[PDB]
């Protein structure tokens, strides 16, 4: 159906991986890119067969057959210079060496994920990781580049390795001026306070707020890139007093609409941290608890559309690494010019001084790139 | 004393007897605060 | 309006409210200049940036009031607008050059007690009046503070002194223009005073010594805060753009 209801499937797949993460790791940062996980589900799914399809066709609830085309366009769409903001984002499997790939693996995957498929010597650890984090490194322009270590991939005992690596830091529409970067109070969860860097700028922003199921409050702002496109979405509990762990459990892409619904414009004062995020994740465990534990499983994984032979390939890791920077470049002083005089008396503070998180959306096709925590910038 | 001015038919009527108040010129009564206004012309600062 | 004081019933009938009809809520200042000619601030009604374009639709004028939001029948006279003429030239870019627009009134206003026409002044009033030294007044239902009950409870006014022009340009970064003005009191005079958030569109009156009448010679245009010390009230030249306001007039009457 609708490119927008099938990447609503996509993103939610991913953010229930991100609460997953999350209560596991209520303190901590992180980045994830739920988009980015529908990407890999996909890479998977398109080599794979038996009971190992099948988990992961029920998990993502569409086929990549039949749909690959709607999945090219908008990962086409996401990526495209049309964004005026460039979103990096790397896509490869990696074979055991011994191993003759299929063709049509190799192509398909390169057509809709953007995802080179190769082969690499895993017999000698230190040669496949420089092997690997070296195109990370040329993939993302030297964003990112540490995925794998020499005492992770070790040995024949490992088969089949999954990475996806975003990165992203557009323009503002609304550029902030460093002489306006100073440093101001967070409070971090365990409840300490510190003095931190912070973005500040008096503009017009599409706020609003709602409360949780559990009638809990909260606010969210809306900023967005000169490209037009992308935007991001900052959302942290209203009452001091309210953990982040108490609003996460309760969001989806259907209250990522609300959002949208109920923002209206106001002048503000938004004043949110400057900072840069990365993140990796080891996708392994939270993906076994929605129901795919078959590829994981040296035998039970099958993975016959990868191999021109019947030689027993299987998951031995699968990551993501997400990196994201927040600073003040952008746009600059157009409608910055008189904007700045009408604000003729203060205006309300939108302060981003206790644990939030974020979003960054591609609007046109709904897909939420990254989905992150900060819990101490 | 006024002129012109404008064009009554087509910026209405009023112009003839602007500037001067019902309830104060019109009644040969000052405002509160209109002597500042006079005094401004001629105080030296 | 701040460190003003109450205005006294009819002393400025010709200060008309820019209401917004939904929500219902006070957007601007503004004068009426004969019986179905009401004069503002370009930005009150036009501002990109933020996404503002009003139209005769969206808006009405509310004129012979005195309360703030008391429903004042038999004394004031709410009016739609037939038509909205703002200048080409309004430079809502960089420094709101032209800040001015008309507006016309679908039925002629009756005048009364509580509601006449104020003057505009002709090249020799302008010359006379509009002078760094002489005071003016200015009304408005604007804020009392930039920065802090908040809005006041009737139509207020204050007397500012007309700066000058070097004075007023080394006072802010922004590109001043001859077609702008600046009023208010140096830091070092003690008394105080400017217009506001919501007095923008307010007319700046003076009262002519030879015949008795009021002119205005300025619109509430903008300012960096609100009686801020070191800075000033910045108001649009009336006169050097009375061609424009002859023009529109005849033409769109
Ligand atoms: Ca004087
Ligand atoms: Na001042």
């Amino acid at each position: 159906f609708n490119p927008l209801s099938l990447e609503e499937l996509g993103s939610n797949t991913g953010i229930q991986v991100f609460n997953q993460i999350v209560k596991s790791r209520p303190h901590d940062n992180i980045v994830i890119s739920p988009h980015g996980i529908a990407s890999v589900l996909g890479m998977l799914q398109l080599g794979a067969d038996g009971r190992t399809k099948k988990q992961l066709a029920m998990v993502m609830r569409y086929g990549v057959n039949g749909v690959g085309k709607i999945l090219k366009k908008i990962n086409k769409a996401i990526v495209s210079k049309k964004n005026k903001d460039i979103v990096t984002v790397a896509n490869a499997v990696f074979v055991k060496n011994a191993s003759e790939i299929e063709v049509p693996f190799v192509t398909r995957n390169k057509d809709v994920f953007q995802c080179e498929v190769r082969n690499v010597n895993f017999e000698d650890p230190a040669s496949a990781c420089d092997s690997i984090n070296a195109w990370v490194k040329n993939e993302t322009r030297d964003m990112i580049d540490n995925l794998l270590s020499p005492d992770l991939i070790d040995g024949v005992l490992t088969r089949l390795v999954l990475v996806n690596a975003v990165y992203f830091k557009g323009l503002w529409k609304s550029r902030f001026q460093p002489e306006n970067t100073k440093k101001r109070t967070f409070v971090a969860a365990d409840g300490k306070s510190y003095q931190v860097p912070m973005l500040a700028q008096l503009s017009v922003f599409r706020c609003g707020s709602t409360s949780a199921p559990n009638d809990l409050w909260y606010n969210f702002i809306e900023l967005p890139y000169h490209g037009e496109s992308i935007s991001m979405l900052i959302a942290l509990p209203t009452e001091s007093s309210t953990p982040l762990s108490a609003i996460i459990p309760h969001i989806s892409t259907k209250t990522i609409d609300s959002w949208m619904s109920i923002m209206v414009p106001k002048r503000v004062q938004v004043i949110l941290p400057k900072f840069t995020a990365v993140a990796q994740t080891d996708l392994k465990e939270p993906l076994k608890v929605l129901g795919i534990t078959d590829m994981f499983d040296s035998s039970k994984a099958n993975f016959a559309k990868i191999t021109t032979g019947s030689e027993n390939l299987h998951v031995s890791h699968i990551l993501q690494k997400a990196k994201i920077e927040v600073s003040e470049d952008g746009t600059k002083a157009s409608a910055a010019t008189t904007a700045i005089l009408i604000a003729r008396s203060s205006p309300p503070w939108f302060i981003v001084d206790r644990p939030f998180l974020f979003f960054i959306r591609h609007n046109p096709t709904g897909a939420v790139l990254f989905m992150g925590q900060i819990n101490k910038p | 004393e006024y002129q012109t001015f404008f064009n009554p038919r087509t910026f209405g009527s009023g112009e003839a007897d602007c500037g001067l108040r019902p309830l104060f010129e019109k009644k040969s009564l000052e405002d509160k605060t209109e002597r500042e206004l006079l005094e401004s012309y001629i105080d030296g600062r | 309006i701040v460190e003003g004081s109450d205005a006294e019933i009819g002393m400025s009938p010709w200060q008309v409210m820019l209401f917004r009809k939904s929500p219902q809520e006070l957007l601007c200042g503004a004068s009426l200049i004969s019986d179905r000619w009401v004069l503002t601030a370009a930005h009150c009604l036009l501002y990109p940036p933020w996404d503002k374009n009003f139209t005769e639709n969206d808006l009405l004028v509310r004129i012979g009031k005195h309360s703030r939001t008391r429903y004042e029948r038999n004394i004031e006279k709410i009016s739609m607008l037939e038509k909205i003429y703002i200048h080409p030239r309004y430079n809502w870019r960089e420094n709101l050059d032209r800040d001015i627009a008309l507006m016309k009134l679908k039925k002629p206003v009756a005048f009364s007690d509580y509601i006449h026409p104020v003057c505009l002044p002709d090249r020799e009033t302008a010359a006379s009046l509009l002078q760094a030294g002489y005071k003016g007044r200015v009304t408005g239902w604007g804020n009392l503070k930039e920065t802090w009950k908040g809005q006041p409870s009737v139509l207020q006014v204050v007397n500012l002194p007309i700066v000058e022009r070097p004075v007023c340009k080394d006072s802010t970064r922004i590109r001043i223009t001859d077609n702008m003005f600046c009023a208010g009191y140096k830091p070092d005079e003690g008394k105080r005073g400017d217009a506001c958030e919501g007095d923008a569109g307010g007319p700046f009156v003076m009262k002519s010594p030879f015949n008795n009448r009021w002119y205005q010679m300025g619109i509430v245009s903008w300012g960096e805060g609100c009686d801020r010390d070191g800075k000033y009230g910045f108001y649009t030249h009336v006169f050097r753009l009375k061609k424009w306001i002859q023009k529109v007039i005849d033409q769109f009457g």
